[PDB]
């Protein structure tokens, strides 16, 4: 669909909640963002977590990571979610992107 | 670092 | 696949079917779904399928792209015209989504 | 614009 980043995550009490433990695939998608893990090996892939735009509150990024507060309606619960990467910005101008596309209707 | 996301609650 | 915003442009299949406003035209392996947002789980979800093998022909331009469903696709036949300026690679997406059918 | 689709 979107792009997609290799993350890993990096604690807070969302997370913890989420049980949420080492790296995952973050993409970001038309209308919310969400977190794939990947099966035993053959290194096969499925959705864990969806965070529709319109549901989370802000996010901001760093050469350390890229971190969002989900909204209370999210499946993840509120909160926020931090994950470590070397390209933060990047997301962050993907997620920036999608949604003013989707404002803009 | 951050921004508010004004597409919240709409 | 990939996901292009749209605007539906009135015509008479479109306004059998309840279309109108924006939403999402995706170019799959082997269809076209169109998309929505759902009112609760504000994710999208599908609305609208056509296989390949069931549009007549499919076109495009700087305004618009617009295709011509056959008889036997679930929204009946005729012309679905949507508004954007992305006509182009929505063409050339299903372009070679259609050309891939190489199988 | 247009091109009749081969694979209907």
């Amino acid at each position: 669909m979107g792009s997609q980043f290799w993350v890993t995550s990096q604690k807070t009490e969302a997370s913890e909640r989420c049980g949420l433990q080492g790296s995952y695939i973050l993409r970001v998608e038309a209308e919310k963002l969400t977190l794939l893990t990947l099966g035993a090996q053959s290194q096969i892939l499925e959705p864990l977590l969806f965070w529709p735009y319109t549901l989370l509150r802000r996010y901001g990024r760093d050469k350390v990571m890229f971190s969002f507060e989900a909204g209370r309606r999210c499946p993840s619960g509120p909160g926020t979610f931090t994950f470590q990467t070397s390209q933060g910005n990047d997301i962050f101008q993907a997620v920036e992107a999608a949604i003013q596309q989707q404002k803009a209707q | 670092t951050w921004i508010e996301n004004k597409l919240y609650g709409m």
